[PDB]
């Protein structure tokens, strides 16, 4: 029995070594019972005329087994996908030695196609293994918007995953294209400092020289990319002193040659102590069908670990990669990539040139820069939150309290009033009161700068699905948060479970609850009341949309009724609701409890009903890494057992 | 499961037996569909009282069902799948043509068709996505046939087709893009041949 073996060349002296590898095998194993015979054929410009050739060649004799090697020319990287699909017409194994990319891959649409050297997505697994090198945690992802990409983010994420880590932002980017610096600028304040990046050659090069004109190869920043983003003119535009990743193997096309050569003969070798042996079928037309032993072979060559390879064991992985991969990291020193670090199959050991780090040293240097430039989100409300237009002077009319003591007012810029009769220019008006009384206070003590803006949209914002019924994500200043305009939430807000659950709070500043607001028998009972127990037409009732009530009432089954009346009358803000209770438009108004005591308190035409039946805390809400935490909530307590926040309460809530 | 051509049973009955739900969904190929529904059948898991799901990878030609294939399974497929080859031919020769007079409404020109295969253009040819875009919304006899950035139909109108009590495959419902209709407010639990039970 002879077995014909195929391969995808176009050098005209590796085709004649895979026949003396051939001829090797032989030696190795014996051809006596089953001959083996080679065969080669030429990858040509033209995908269709190639894969005609492939079809009225390979196909015409019965060919077991085909591989292929890339191409001098970068032109046509996915040259192998038509002898992919030829091969998987009929189901045929086929090998690709030189492929980096992961669209190969997949094998929902490449079934039976194994790669010796893994993708460029697998380079991945080794800064995992740089992050337990140097013990980071601040990493920013940047990549293209190529399926290579969206694949390395894939593989990347779950890598950084088990371990309970999480990128702290990923951004994509449209390969080819330009102006990518506005894109750095929204990643280049943040506070990490190390940074990985995924693109191709020239995009490689485009980032390199947007970073270097933007300074980002100062001290503290650093990155690592793979092979192709360190090459030619990628090379060229790179700065030195930046670290890069190197395969054991990358060039010499002979010896993935002769591993495949190897591992085929132990696959086929394998094959033939078995039964049912199918010869593959002989012409592309007259055979429609499956070839059996197709899947049987790849069976058996997943379980193929091949012991005799030039590079060391071929053991391939659940997809047909080799395990255990062999890489070198270099130091791009002087226009030379010198070495650094060689990364066996699970980490890495440095042998010499200690890294120079791009910012001109070379003591490693922590891959994180904290800013005490922190931004502040707020939204209106009188009793906590005074909004005032500023005059022609930048500023406004600055005034001494009772005591005597000027009121602290900070520059807040707010979109003119933010409505779609508002023209969405963003005048810098003036905000003073209570919670910028504590911030100042707080800051002072922990002595960072701060920069304070109130919220664009001026809602609170709920867990809703984008749009069309898509994922859920957050609204307004929990919006802001989950993306990173700011850093805490200064407001009197609401605790609850699903802020809980994205965001954290410090212990409450203050302590409140919820009642009810009508004007001047007919008293409303609190809440028990079968007026609102019962809902009624003749009776109107709502709160603000998108705000904690509003999941008070949808956790609240029982009460979804209700619910069903805060759809129609549901406000925006508290101040034209107030007007409406007493223009009567409002029978009722449900809200927080603080604000409508000093509402009632000052303006004495309405007045409050029913108990603060549900006990709630106006605290500093804020994210779950940052480190303030602690520091906030002891700072907060401390003015507590000081009765400063009593301080503040006399000077705007009390004596009223 | 592996299901393939000699697998180890023992190694799948076994884990079968360590199966115990009444409602089940799978994921096979039709082949594989049947090799697991003869093995479900020693098993026992067919019973009346047991609820398995497929999707239309699995299933083969409509029109015929293997014997295999066990009474009351339930699957969902496009309405188009009682039309004839030559309606849905007519239905897509319509899909083409109004793309293309949509493409003379915005420009007053025919959409270049492509050349041979000795070469390959570079560029795009914009009106060539000019075309693609005029073809992502399509409505044809009020059936929409708007595709996906995926390459594939988005948001369709499917029906909803069960296997019926004399080895016969017919509709039982319809999802209407947010809104289900469905006959059979009870599934009659055929007594392993026939007879659904009535639950206590
Ligand atoms: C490319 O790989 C081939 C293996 O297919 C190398 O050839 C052998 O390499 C080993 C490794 O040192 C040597 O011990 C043998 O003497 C080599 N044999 C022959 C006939 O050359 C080859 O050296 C490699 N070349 C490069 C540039 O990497
Ligand atoms: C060459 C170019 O397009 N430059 C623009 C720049 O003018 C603009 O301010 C910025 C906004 O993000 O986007 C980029
Ligand atoms: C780079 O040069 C200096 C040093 O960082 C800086 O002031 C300047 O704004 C930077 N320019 C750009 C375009 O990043
Ligand atoms: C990977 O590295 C090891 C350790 O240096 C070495 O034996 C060889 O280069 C590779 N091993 C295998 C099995 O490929
Ligand atoms: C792979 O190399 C690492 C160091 O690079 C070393 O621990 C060992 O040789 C290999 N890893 C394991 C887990 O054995
Ligand atoms: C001033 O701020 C810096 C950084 O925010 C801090 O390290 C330092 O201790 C502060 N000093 C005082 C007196 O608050
Ligand atoms: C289809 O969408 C295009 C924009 O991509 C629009 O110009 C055209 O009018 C639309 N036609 C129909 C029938 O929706």
């Amino acid at each position: 029995k002879i077995v014909n073996i195929g391969a995808v060349l176009s050098t005209r002296k590796h085709e004649q070594m895979f026949r003396e590898a051939v001829n090797q095998a032989n030696k190795r194993h014996g051809s006596w019972k089953i001959q083996l015979n080679a065969t080669s054929v030429t990858h040509k410009p033209n995908a269709i005329q190639m894969a005609l050739s492939v079809c009225e060649d390979l196909i015409s004799s019965q060919v077991y087994a085909i591989l292929v090697s890339h191409p001098p020319t970068p032109n046509d990287h996915f040259t192998p996908t038509p002898v992919s699909y030829t091969a998987g017409f009929y189901r045929i194994p086929v090998l690709g030695l030189t492929t980096r990319m992961s669209i190969y891959s997949d094998k929902s649409i490449h079934l039976s196609f194994l790669r010796t050297v893994p993708p460029y997505s697998h380079q991945s697994s080794v800064w995992f293994e740089m992050m337990r090198v140097y013990n980071w945690n601040h990493i920013i992802l940047l990549v293209s918007d190529d399926h290579e990409g969206r694949a390395a983010q894939k593989r990347l994420e779950t890598l950084l995953e088990e371990r309970e880590s999480k990128a702290e932002k990923v951004l994509q980017f449209d390969p080819g294209t330009k102006n990518v610096t506005a894109l750095l600028m929204e990643a280049r304040e943040l506070e990490a400092r190390v940074i990985i990046l995924s693109a191709s050659e020239d995009d490689a090069a485009t980032v390199y020289r947007a970073a270097a004109m933007l300074n980002m190869t100062g001290s503290g920043y650093v990155w690592l990319v793979g092979e192709r983003e360190i090459s030619g003119n990628a090379l060229r535009y790179a700065p030195d002193g930046i670290i890069g990743l190197q395969l054991i193997n990358g060039k010499n096309e002979s010896a993935h040659i002769s591993d495949a050569v190897g591992v085929v003969a132990q696959a086929v070798h394998e094959l033939l102590e078995k039964e049912n042996i199918t010869d593959p079928p002989r012409g592309c037309v007259g055979n429609t069908n499956i070839w059996k032993t197709g899947p049987l072979f790849k069976r058996v060559l997943m379980s193929s670990k091949y012991a005799d390879g030039v590079t060391g064991r071929v053991e391939f992985n659940e997809d047909g990669d080799r395990k255990f991969a062999n890489y070198s990291i270099m130091n791009l020193q002087n226009r030379k990539l010198v070495q650094v670090g060689i990364y066996n199959g699970t980490h890495v050991i440095p042998n010499d040139r200690k890294i120079i780090w791009p910012g001109g040293e070379t003591e490693k240097p922590r891959g994180y820069q904290m800013s005490t430039r922190l931004k502040i989100v707020t939204i209106h409300q009188e009793p906590f939150v005074y909004v005032k237009p500023t005059m022609s002077d930048g500023t406004c009319k600055e005034e001494f309290t009772v005591n005597g003591d000027p009121v602290k007012k900070v520059i807040c810029t707010g979109p003119n009033d933010t409505s779609p009769g508002s023209p969405r220019h963003t005048v810098p008006q003036c905000c003073y009161g209570f919670c910028i009384d504590l911030l100042i206070k707080l800051a002072r003590t922990m002595n960072f700068t701060y920069e304070v803006h109130l919220v664009a949209d001026g809602k609170f914002g709920t867990q809703e699905r984008v749009n069309n019924s898509n994922k859920k994500e957050w609204n307004g200043m929990m919006g802001e948060l989950l993306s990173g305009q700011a850093d805490m939430i200064v407001a009197p807000l609401t605790i609850n479970n699903e802020r809980a659950q994205y965001i954290e709070f410090s212990k409450p500043f203050k302590y409140q609850g919820l009642t009810i607001l009508v004007k001047k028998e007919e008293r409303i009972t609190g809440i028990n009341d079968p007026r609102l127990r019962n809902p009624s037409d003749k009776f109107i009732y709502a709160t603000v949309k998108q705000s904690s009530v509003d999941i008070y009432f949808r956790r609240q089954v029982e009460l979804s009724t209700m619910y069903r009346h805060m759809e129609k009358h549901n406000y925006e803000s508290a101040a034209e609701a107030i007007q409406a209770v007493r223009d009567n438009k409002l029978h009722a108004f449900i809200w927080d409890s603080a604000v409508l005591e000093f509402e009632a308190s000052q303006k004495c035409d309405l007045v409050t009903t029913g108990e603060l039946f549900f006990r709630s805390g106006f605290g500093i809400g804020m994210r779950k890494d940052s480190p303030w935490k602690q520091n906030v909530s002891l700072s907060i307590l401390k003015s507590h057992e000081n009765g400063f926040m009593e301080d503040l309460d006399k000077t705007w809530v009390r004596y009223q | 499961l592996e299901l393939g051509p000699g697998g180890p049973r023992a190694r799948t009955q076994r884990l079968l037996r360590q199966v115990d739900a009444p409602v089940l969904v799978a994921y096979c190929s039709r082949e594989e569909a049947e090799v697991l529904f003869a093995e479900a059948a020693q098993a026992g898991l067919v019973g009346p009282g047991h609820v398995w799901l497929v999707p239309n990878l699995a299933l083969g030609s409509t029109d015929a069902p293997p014997a295999a294939f066990p009474v009351g399974l339930i699957s969902v497929v496009t309405e188009s799948w009682r039309l004839s080859l030559r309606q849905k031919v007519r239905d897509g020769v319509a899909i083409l043509a109004l793309g293309a007079h949509s493409y003379r409404r915005q420009y007053g020109t025919l959409p270049a068709p492509a050349g041979d295969c000795r070469s390959h253009p570079g560029p795009v040819s914009p009106a060539r996505e000019a075309f693609y875009r005029h073809l992502l919304n399509v409505t044809w006899e009020g059936r929409d046939f708007s595709f996906s950035p995926g390459g594939y139909l988005v948001r369709p109108t499917m029906v909803v087709i069960a296997l019926n009590r004399h080895r016969l495959w017919e509709m039982v419902g319809r999802w209407d893009h947010g809104v289900l209709y469905m006959k059979y407010p009870v599934w009659p639990r055929y007594s392993t041949s026939l007879q659904p039970v009535v639950d206590s």
